[PDB]
């Protein structure tokens, strides 16, 4: 967040609903209301495939994206990815140090 | 005397055994709490019960 | 002795006559004088026969 | 090696260090709307320094130096509702204690002006939270016990009895504390591990809330004497106590000591459906909705509900023999038209 | 060992169930 | 040779009884469930007809 | 056929206070009754609450 | 329950020989490797391709592997169409491919 | 014949990659060697500090219980006081007088 | 990979298009979005009443203690267990009372069920030991075979001396280090085992997997199993009438027929039998949750010609009712007839299990 | 925990929160609510049951990890393979065997042929019996009634039969008829005190089969 | 609680109590299938605070009367040397206990004694309870009251009390047989 | 022979006077029991004596009427194993009726030596738990003898009562109004 807008713009969810692995159908059930209450510009698109992309992606203002691995990973796990997207704005990746302390 | 290592045991397993009681010990509140509180609404009941037939 | 007389002395109303029998059994065990043990399988039967 | 812990030790991070949220009211029902159906029948505050004094406040009112604790409350309260815009959480929580603190010393007319007002903030409010109501309606309640209104104190009392039994969820104090005694890996020593235990009074305040409301309430009901008030009071605080225990119910795991496989702490720690949520949502009475459209598969009388393709040919049941010779392929010779003959049209 | 090797197309020979001691 | 149960071998209620299958699958197909019954019903009927034989 | 002349509407089982009904089960069942049995309402309809057909 | 069937003899697990191992733990052959897609460590799972393994399969797709080798001409008669499992049915639709139009993906006929 | 693989421990302190000894308040192999000597000596003296307490046949060692039952039980059979079987084997003599003799 | 591991999240791009396909996709409304498929517990199969629809009078719900009738319909005939119903250490307590179907898809009257078969509730350790025991049965051992370094048919002399040439030191170099060789402890069909099930643990863990059926709801009962015809066409016609989804992707059935009420057989009918070889997921089985004693006549190897695992030589037949098959298949239908055989095998079984100080009342009741 | 509402605590994800793998449910879930076991892969075994063994025992080293260091185990060597040592308590002296005496030609506890080895049978046991209901005391109790009862399992039956033995019982309150073999002294007069009789019916082995299978 | 030898040794004691400082008192021992119920352990569980009463010692013993009848009844409760007897029901009829405690085939109470890793005979002992049925929790809480030290694990069929011998099975059953099972 | 409750040849030579015995009425329910099996025992094996063969396929249809077993084999069998079961089954009756008739005896003075009620009445083996056994519904408020301990009747109140409906629009679709709780996430 700049200036009081988000970088992320969309978020991208792939999912099965019918055969399994339902870790994202738990996420979409329970933490998905509170995270769109939460973030409502943010604009996620769910994608029900056959054989889907256990994976989270987020796309953001400045045409960059950021995908993290969902396989076997708890609801409550992916939620807190999704909330690593919405908080990094993924400009740039500077190391830690004492020359980088002031950007 | 509950503060942060409440004292010095001979043994590390003795340690682990006080702490083990301790938590027993909250357990065993919190279920006393309860079996007193069914206690009382037993003898509650059959007081009622006594006083309502006689 | 001391230790089975408290016994009986705080012993439940429905456990006094098994208590008293345990204390003549240790008399014996412990080869206390036969009076001793006489009289406390005595009072074994006092507290447990209803009619002695 | 023991630790004598004599330097300054980092504490350690564990799951019962989760920040647990707030139950909240739903927006559509309203505190006011209850009370009527029971009677049918940001600018800059030191807010670090207020929060000093009214920390000192409580601790004051705990030991029991009740004007000082009321002075303080008052101080606090009146930079909280300059600091805070109408009706907002913290300050009708302050005026709640402020309330407490007035009945404590004797200004019982001027805690129940207080408490009323505290009522219709929260009636204004929006979502309020259960704890705030509870705790409330309960300084409420004992401040009628102290003019001398013990029915309308048991009444209070009972509303947080009938509050807390319709909006509150008794099993999500619990959720991520009830699997961690499957942590311990040790059965000689730190066998503590496997016996954590975690008392409901320290992680749903609102349960000892209401406790002490219904504690209260069977104390006004034994000195009136009221047996059928007393006795449905300790029903209710019995069932209370016995939902919560029963949400902090499980089995045991592995008695004894495991050696390696560290990496059985990402299943144990989990967000594990506790038998609250369990038994209201099994998959029979909130059932899942399934939608035809995104699968290959349906139900016989709904075919043409699947999902659409283009240029479809059926062309027969995947017969694994059909690769065979000429007499596998003459025994699977009628299958096909017998299986369109059981899956026809109505 | 491998699919199609001399070792294995030459027959040689065959291996039984051992005994079990007393 | 050696000792086998012919006591129980032909004792149960069908044929399926007292058979040391050991060559079988956790799923039968139509024909596999076929071929099993008919090989329960083919190993009694060889036992039983061979042995008459070899009597006679 | 005695007890169906004997018992046009179903007996306390058709209630829905402990949890819902079956609908396969309810078409099973229509042909014991003269009332549309099947035929539920999405509330869940108690015996005492609202008579019945 | 005397001696309850072992967990690793279920026949979900044909593992390399390894150091540990029961004397009635069923490792893979000589000279056979454990997976079978795996002819180097760096080969690719095949998307579409399934190699049935264990029992006989319910349904049999033309272009899945049963006791058998990847044939062009066996395992794909026609390469514009595309066979899939509808309705315990082998249901063959024209092969697409998804290409960007408008921001979205659209489809598009895999052949031409 | 001692662990050539050292043991590895978690350095949550610096001062841990310089101390070599696991516990240093713990006494050396032969010094507690010689410590739990002087321990176990102290609490067999205690225990020794009455006398040799002589002990009925019930209560014996298996392999020496049943041998002397046998040894007497044909003069027990018939009730009369002061037999006495010698049998090699038993509770040796103290050599003082005991308070339980 | 795992979790705990740096490969797990170093794919950063190229995982999804950044394009939605125009037509599955969709976008999340809001709290009021009722997705498809999403659910608040974990469920590997999210099925539905609509896609595996279940048989009883109630769909389960937790504040029933099972989906069926606790009491006899005043409606329907109600018919009495042929044997005496007793409750033991594991029964669920209460009346189970359900409706026997006729092939005609019609409920003629409704029967009693026994909690010692129907009303053991069901343990995971005792499931898990049917499943594990059927699934390592019904492996193949026969096509366990492998090599042996003795099997390799090389010449039994060294190759080349140990010091005089550049090559390492080696013999008959047929083992397991050339690609040729084999190994030293080879698969082998008499070196696998076959585990023993006891007829305890069988039959407590096929009643509590009757039990989970029945509180799943998706036990049915009906009076016959019977075709007009043998033919193929004819079962699939009662199939349809019956709404049986025998299809090998819809929710398969498990026939347990052990006939009539009144003309109750421990043989499948001949006629259904010869209709029920269908290419899809339906399997019958015997009338029975028992099991023969398994015995063993080569436990120490006596027999060295013995081609075939170690362990059990009486194995459970296939046709058995088992846990794998009956998770494998949806529906269970079983016949009145396999309901008597079975309360007729079970009873002695549960008066066995009785106490004693009930037990001396069992002829006193009667 | 928050001070305001207004300013929450960042949903940022550790590691302990974040590496987690989905729920499989258990057995306290699938025992509580059995709707939710859907699949074979829920019945698992006991929770006990950790798995294959995944290490290596290395003696005086414990359980090393597979592909670890090796340099250190020979005596893991010497376990695996049958080859053993161990002669630093033989350097010097004698062996214990080799130093204690044989009692007899044939040993202590010899059981020779028709040495009259009885498995005892408790009269504390048999008189629960009769009280809970398995004996008939009516009849003349014997092996045969016993073995039918089920008092004892035939694992247990071996020539000769059995020995009354009166071990916890000083008073049998009714008369008992009883045929077996080699009952004890107090037992024997706790059976005639009552009013029972009993009988040492020695059989030899023929007629121990007949008598039990008649 | 006195140690006979050292009051010996003090001369407190006469030297004719070493029988007594050696072996135990000569009593009937629990077993199986003698119920020898002792009055101190029954008069202890009685003393213990717990939330259900328990029975009184008479009516648990048999009863022991005259021997003067001809013919044996099979009366529910009789005269028996082994201490039988069918369970004797709640002691509070206004009360409702969470738990049912079932008897074996021979009337056995379901403690059952058990060794930690007995192929090395190692002296390490356990409790198992596997024929609890109702709120097997409601059981361990009470087992809880009684062991208060002891390590305590439940699941679905069976309750493991760690660290409790032969006598701890004795109390067991002796609760449970007060409790009325 | 010893297989009766009388006594054995041993005990005849021995001369035990054990004739006049305490008769106590004993029901034999383990008795019953073993007789129950025993009969189920000996018609089965009948059954797999009077097996023949029925083949449902023609290569084995050759022999439909010939018996299973060779005639060697079923003489065999019927003269251990059917005849054996036979006489275990008739000694259980032996003895069963042996013990009716000491029963009918006892029955009979019981009853000329206190009156019929107070016979019946000492002789009635009813336990206080018979109920848990025969009829729970009359002992539901005794204890709680239930697997699913948090359905019976007094522990019926922490179940949760979810408010479902059925919505049309989802397929008749059962679906419950409560909100879900916020679950704690970070930390
Ligand atoms: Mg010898």
């Amino acid at each position: 967040s700049r200036n009081g807008e988000l970088c992320l713009k969309k978020v991208i969810i792939s999912y099965c609903p019918s055969n399994g692995a339902p870790n994202t159908r738990q996420f979409l059930a329970t933490h998905l209301p509170h995270f769109h209450a939460k973030y409502p510009s943010v604009s996620i698109d769910l994608r029900p495939r056959l054989w889907p992309e256990m994976a989270i992606t987020g796309v953001y203002r400045d045409g960059s994206e950021r995908s993290y691995n969902t396989k076997n990973l708890s609801p409550m796990g992916i939620f807190l990815r999704l909330n690593n997207l919405v908080s990094t704005a993924n400009d740039y990746d500077q190391p830690f140090c004492a020359s980088h302390l002031h950007f | 005397p509950s503060f942060g290592r409440v004292k010095a045991v001979p043994s590390p397993v003795i340690r682990s055994k006080m702490n083990f009681m301790k938590l027993r010990r909250m357990r065993l509140r919190d279920v006393l709490h309860r079996d007193a509180l069914e206690l009382r609404l037993l003898e509650l009941k059959r007081s009622a019960m006594k006083n309502x037939e006689q | 002795h001391y230790d089975h007389f408290l016994k009986y002395l705080n012993a439940d109303p429905s456990t006094v006559p098994x208590i008293a029998q345990t204390w003549a059994t240790t008399a014996k065990h412990m080869r206390s004088p036969n009076w001793i043990v006489q009289l406390l399988r005595g009072l074994h039967k006092y507290h447990a026969d209803a009619e002695c | 090696v023991t630790r004598l812990y004599t330097s300054y030790y980092t504490g350690v991070l564990y799951p019962n260090q989760l920040v647990q949220p707030k139950q909240r009211l739903p927006a559509d029902v309203s505190v006011s709307a209850i009370l009527q159906k029971r009677s049918e029948p940001r600018p800059y505050v030191p807010l670090g320094e207020v929060a000093k004094l009214e920390l000192q406040g409580d601790y004051y009112m705990e030991g029991g130096m009740f004007q000082e604790a009321l002075e303080h409350y008052g101080v606090v309260a009146k930079a909280y509702n300059y600091a805070y815009p109408e009706n907002h959480a913290q300050r009708i929580g302050i005026r709640i204690k402020l309330s407490a603190a007035f009945r404590q010393t004797g200004r019982l007319e001027s805690s129940l002006a207080n408490i009323e007002e505290v009522l219709r903030m929260l009636d204004a409010s929006t979502r309020p939270s259960l704890e705030l109501i509870c705790e409330a309606l309960l300084e409420l309640g004992i401040t009628r016990e102290a003019l001398g209104m013990k029915r309308e104190a048991t009444e209070a009392y009972e509303e947080a009895l009938e509050v807390v039994n319709s909006f509150h969820n008794w099993g999500e104090s619990h959720r991520m504390l009830r699997l961690l005694p499957r942590l311990g890996r040790r059965f000689n020593y730190n066998f503590e591990e496997k016996f954590v235990y975690f008392s409901p009074f320290d992680y749903d305040r609102t349960f000892a809330l209401v406790d002490q409301c219904l504690e209260r309430a069977e104390t006004i009901f034994n000195e009136i004497g009221d047996v059928e008030g007393a006795i449905r009071v300790l029903q209710q605080r019995k069932e209370m106590i016995d939902k919560k225990f029963f949400n902090m119910r499980d089995f045991a795991g592995r008695i004894h000591t495991m050696r390696g496989h560290w990496k059985r702490r990402a299943q144990h720690l989990t967000n594990a459906p506790t038998p609250d949520e369990l038994l209201r949502y099994s998959p029979t009475i909130h059932q899942v909705h399934r939608d035809f459209k995104y699968e290959l598969t349906a139900p016989i009388g709904r075919e043409k509900e699947v999902m659409p393709g283009v240029n479809r040919l059926v062309l027969d049941m995947g017969n694994p023999y059909r690769r065979r010779g000429r007499l596998s392929n003459k025994m699977l010779k009628d299958a096909d038209h017998k299986f369109a003959n059981y899956v026809r049209q109505k | 060992p491998k699919m199609g090797c001399e070792e294995i197309t030459r027959k040689a020979r065959r291996v039984q169930l051992q005994p079990t001691e007393y | 040779g050696g000792f086998t149960m012919k006591y129980k071998k032909g004792t149960g209620l069908w044929d399926e009884d007292h058979v040391n299958d050991y060559k079988t699958n956790r799923y039968l197909s139509a024909r596999a469930t076929m071929r099993w019954y008919q090989e329960m019903e083919r190993h009694q009927t060889r036992n039983s007809l061979n042995a008459r034989r070899a009597t006679q | 056929g005695e007890l169906q002349k004997k018992n046009p509407t179903p007996s306390e089982w058709y209630d829905e206070s402990k949890g819902p009904l079956n609908p396969n089960f309810l078409r099973s069942m229509r042909s014991h009754y003269e009332v549309d049995i099947a035929n539920l309402p999405d509330t869940p309809l108690i015996r005492g609450q609202r008579e019945f057909f | 329950m005397p001696r309850p069937a072992p967990r690793f003899a279920m026949g979900h697990m044909l593992p390399h020989r390894s150091n540990v191992g029961s004397q009635f733990l069923h490792t893979q052959r000589h000279g056979s490797r454990s997976t079978w897609y795996k002819k180097h460590y760096f080969s690719l799972r095949p998307f579409a391709i399934q190699r049935h393994h264990g029992t006989t399969p319910r349904i049999l797709l033309d272009r899945s592997l049963w006791k058998s080798l990847w044939i062009t001409k066996l395992q794909l008669p026609d390469i514009n169409r595309w066979e899939r499992v509808v309705n315990s049915r082998r249901v063959t639709e024209d092969r697409y491919a998804f290409v960007e139009e408008e921001g979205v993906m659209h489809k598009v006929n895999w052949g031409l | 014949a001692f662990r050539r693989l050292v043991k590895r421990h978690k350095i949550t302190n610096n001062q841990m990659l310089l101390m070599r000894r696991r516990e240093p308040y713990k006494p050396t192999m032969k010094d507690r060697q010689e410590i739990a000597d002087r321990a176990k000596l102290e609490e067999f003296e205690r225990k020794n500090a009455d006398g040799l307490m002589f002990v009925p046949e019930k209560a014996l060692p298996p392999w020496q219980k049943s041998l002397a039952h046998n040894a007497k039980a044909l003069g027990s059979r018939i009730n009369f006081r002061g037999f006495r079987v010698r049998v090699a084997d038993g509770q040796d003599e103290p050599g003082f007088p005991t308070p339980f003799r | 990979s795992s979790i705990f591991s740096p490969r797990y999240d170093w794919r950063t791009s190229g995982v999804h298009d950044i394009a939605p396909r125009d037509e599955g996709d969709f976008l999340y409304q809001g709290p009021q979005h009722v997705l498809p498929g999403a659910h608040p517990l974990p469920l590997h199969h999210p099925h539905n009443t609509i896609t595996r629809p279940v048989i009883s009078p109630y769909i389960p719900s937790p504040q029933r203690s099972h989906p069926y009738f606790t009491a006899p319909l005043p409606e329907l005939p109600h018919f009495s267990t042929t044997k005496p119903i007793v409750y033991t250490y594991g029964t669920m307590k209460e009346r189970i009372i359900a409706p026997v179907f006729n092939l005609k898809n019609e409920v003629i009257y409704t029967r009693e069920l026994d909690p010692f078969i129907f009303g053991m509730y069901p343990e995971v350790e005792e499931l898990s030991k049917n499943l594990t025991y059927w699934m390592v049965r019904c492996q193949n051992f026969a096509s366990k075979w492998d090599y042996e370094t003795r099997e390799i048919w090389r010449k039994a002399k060294k190759n080349w001396p140990n010091t005089g040439m550049g090559m390492p030191r080696v013999g008959n170099r047929k083992n397991h280090l050339y690609t040729w060789g084999g190994r030293t402890k080879p698969s082998k069909p008499w070196n696998m085992l076959m585990p023993t099930m006891d007829v305890k643990t069988w039959s407590k863990s096929n009643r509590m997997m009757l039990t989970l059926k029945m509180l799943q709801g998706r036990l049915q009962v009906v009076d016959r199993l019977t075709l007009e015809e043998p033919t193929q066409e004819c079962y699939l016609e009662l199939c349809r009438n019956m709404s049986w989804d025998v299809r090998h992707t819809g929710g398969g059935v498990l026939f347990m027929d052990g006939g009539s009420r009144i003309t109750p057989s421990s043989e499948f009918d001949r006629a259904f039998f010869f209709g029920s070889f269908f290419n899809g997921r339906n399997k019958i089985v015997r009338p029975t949750v028992l099991c023969d004693e398994q015995y063993d006549y080569n436990k120490t190897a006596a027999k060295q010609r013995m081609k075939g695992p170690k362990g059990a030589k009486n194995p459970i037949p296939i046709n058995r009712f088992n846990a794998y098959d009956a998770m494998k298949h949806d529906r269970l239908v079983i016949t009145e007839g396999a309901l008597m055989q079975l309360e007729d095998e079970l009873y002695e079984h549960k008066l066995q299990i009785l106490p004693p100080h009930i037990r001396n009342q069992l002829p006193e009741y009667g | 925990k928050e001070f305001d509402e207004d300013h929450p605590l960042p949903v940022v994800g550790s590691r302990l929160n974040g590496r987690t793998t989905q729920h499989k449910w258990n057995h306290w879930d699938q025992y509580l609510n059995p709707q939710i076991t859907q699949s074979i892969k829920d019945l698992t075994p006991t929770p006990e049951y950790v798995g294959m063994r995944c290490g290596h025992n290395m003696i005086k080293m414990g359980w090393m990890k597979i592909g670890g260091s090796w340099k250190y185990s020979r005596g893991y060597n010497d376990r695996r393979r049958v080859f053993a040592r161990g002669q630093w308590q033989e350097r010097k002296m004698t062996p214990r065997f080799m130093l204690a005496p044989r009692v007899s030609a044939g040993g202590p506890r010899n059981r020779y042929e028709g040495k009259l080895v009885f498995s005892p049978l408790r009269l504390s046991k048999l008189l629960w019996a009769i009280d809970t209901g398995r004996i008939n005391p009516n009849e003349v109790i014997t092996l045969y009634h016993l073995r039918q009862a089920n008092v004892v399992g035939e694992r247990e039956i071996v020539w000769p039969g059995f020995v009354l033995i009166s071990n916890g019982v000083r008073r049998v309150p009714y008369p008992i008829h009883i045929e077996l073999q080699n009952a004890s002294a107090e037992s024997i007069r706790l059976i005639e005190e009552a009013g029972g009789s009993f009988t040492c019916v020695y059989m030899t082995h023929e007629g121990l089969y007949q008598e039990l299978h008649p | 609680p006195t140690d006979v030898a050292a009051n010996i040794s003090a001369g407190a004691m006469p030297p004719e109590a070493n029988v007594a400082a050696a072996l135990p008192v000569p009593r009937i021992q629990y077993s199986k299938w003698n119920r020898a119920l002792r009055s101190d352990v029954y008069d202890e569980l009685l003393k213990l605070p717990l939330r259900y009463k328990l029975h009184d010692f008479a009516k648990l013993c048999p009863p022991q009367r005259c021997q003067e009848e001809p013919e044996a009844v099979g009366v529910v409760g009789r005269d028996s040397a082994v201490g039988y007897l069918p369970p004797l029901g709640p002691a509070d009829p206004l009360d409702t206990i969470p738990f049912f405690v079932h008897r074996s085939s021979n009337g056995v109470l379901p403690g059952k004694v058990f060794s930690m890793h007995p192929r090395n005979l190692m002296p390490a002992f356990y409790l198992r309870i596997q024929q609890v049925e109702g709120d097997m929790f409601r059981f361990e809480e009470e087992l809880l009251k009684i062991f208060p030290t002891k390590k305590i694990f439940v699941r679905s069929h069976s309750i493991y009390v760690y660290n409790v011998a032969l006598d701890g099975r004795m109390v067991l059953h002796h609760w449970l047989l007060g409790l009325g099972f | 022979s010893g297989a009766f409750g009388c006594g054995s040849y041993r005990s005849v030579v021995a001369g035990t006077q054990n004739v006049p015995r305490r008769m106590t009425f004993y029901p034999s329910a383990y008795e019953l029991i073993q007789l129950h099996k025993a009969h189920r025992e000996v018609i089965r094996h009948f059954y797999v004596r009077d097996k023949i063969f029925d083949n449902k396929f023609p290569g084995n249809a050759l022999a439909n009427g010939l018996f299973k077993f060779v005639p060697n084999r079923r003489e065999n069998y019927h003269m251990r194993e059917l005849m054996e079961s036979i006489r275990r089954r008739s000694i259980w009756m032996h003895r069963i009726k042996q013990q009716r008739e000491i029963n009918a005896k006892v029955v009979e003075n019981m009853e000329v030596k206190y009156g019929k009620k107070a016979a019946a009445s000492m002789l009635c083996f009813t336990t206080p738990d018979s109920n848990a056994y025969f009829a729970p519904h009359r002992y539901q408020d005794v204890a709680n003898s239930w697997p699913n301990y948090w359905q019976h009747p007094s522990v019926n109140h922490v179940v949760p009562k979810p408010r479902w409906r059925r919505h049309r629009e989802l397929g008749g679709i059962t679906r419950v109004e409560d909100p879900f709780a916020v679950q704690a996430s970070d930390y």
